[PDB]
This record gives C-alpha cells, structure tokens and sequence, in this order.
C-alpha cells in the first residue's frame, strides 16, 4: 500500500 | 500513317495517415524524480 516506515 | 510513338503523362497524389500512441503518469509520481537527494526517508517511494 503505502507505508512509509515502522515506528 | 498512324504509327507515330505515342506519349503519355502519369500523376499521382499523395494520401495522408497517422499514426499515434498513448502514455501517462501521474502528477506528483513525477515531482519526486525532480529532487536530488542522498535517508529522507521517502527511498521505498522514490
């Protein structure tokens, strides 16, 4: 999808 | 007296045509590209 990054 | 080498004078025309193709992107798909970056955090996108 979009993920951007994990936090 | 009727042999006498005949002439004759041929012409043509020229008939038109195209030929076309398709292409698209998207409006900030593009946007990224212009940037020149070394992350940013936006690599996976990019």
């Amino acid at each position: 999808d979009a993920l951007l990054g994990t936090y | 007296p009727a042999d006498q080498p005949v002439h004759n004078y041929m012409i043509k025309r020229l008939d038109r045509r195209s030929l076309n193709a398709a292409f698209s992107i998207a409006v900030e798909a593009l946007g990224l590209i212009s940037g020149e970056n070394l992350h940013i955090s936006s690599a996976m996108r990019l």
